[PDB]
């Protein structure tokens, strides 16, 4: 899709919904 | 780092409880914090008990499967026994058991056994769901399930314990686990013929 123009947006944002769909343990830490 | 300074974490948990922040945290965040606390054998269980009690039933009502199993596993590994948290856990399991992965099912079963969960309906239906999806169970999942404390209590019906036993015989390849499973079968309430056949398959 060209209209996205390299912008993931909400699907690739930092929102709590996207940060609550992984199980890594947050051990190493960003 | 397996770093053990429990006073620091006690201060952090006191701040968490005093700020009433446990009613707004996410389910996966709660599970991660509880798992991190349990991974180092936290000493002050009073703070953890208060932190878990402080959260509301609204959070318990719509927790996803994996964060819920993580929370109950962290409760089991911390030797926490809470009469009112477990009923919320039980109704949530009643709601969303069908979405559990086999390893999640094994973890739930063994963790509920470790805390001496008194409910039998939830345990029986979890075991039934595990038996229904027996063809997909891995090795570690079978070790977690058949390694439970009161495993022989759950091996009630032949239907709920035949596919699991045949899968364990096919996959599990550790002598100690096979001996433990044979002993549990001996102490179970299964029909004698099935017990004899399973013991023959597992040992020898």
């Amino acid at each position: 899709n060209p209209w996205n123009d390299g912008d993931a947006g909400w699907r690739g944002a930092a929102t709590g919904a996207r940060a609550n769909r992984g199980r890594g343990g947050f051990r190493r830490g960003r | 780092k397996v770093f053990k300074q429990d006073r620091i974490l006690k201060q952090c948990l006191d701040y968490l409880v005093e700020s009433n922040a446990a009613v707004k945290l996410s389910a996966t965040s709660i599970g991660a914090m509880l798992n991190s606390l349990a991974a180092i054998r936290f000493t002050y269980h009073r703070s953890v008990k208060q932190f878990m009690i402080a959260i509301s039933t609204e959070q318990w009502s719509e927790m996803d499967a994996s964060p819920l199993v993580k929370i109950v596993s962290a409760m089991a590994k911390l030797s926490l026994r809470l009469p009112q948290v477990l009923v919320h856990v039980g109704d949530r399991l009643l709601d969303v058991y069908t979405f559990l992965s086999p390893l999640d099912t094994a973890l739930v079963i063994n963790s509920l056994q470790s805390i001496g969960y008194g409910n039998d309906e939830v345990l029986m239906m979890l075991m039934r769901h595990a038996a229904s999806s027996a063809r997909r169970w891995d090795e570690v999942s079978l070790t977690l399930l058949f390694g439970a404390s009161g495993v022989h209590r759950l091996l009630r019906n032949v239907e709920v314990a035949a596919p699991l036993l045949e899968q364990a015989a096919g996959k599990t390849s550790s002598p100690h686990l096979r001996q433990r499973i044979a002993a549990s079968l001996r102490r179970s309430a299964l029909p004698r013929a099935l017990v004899q056949s399973s013991t023959s398959l597992l040992t020898g």
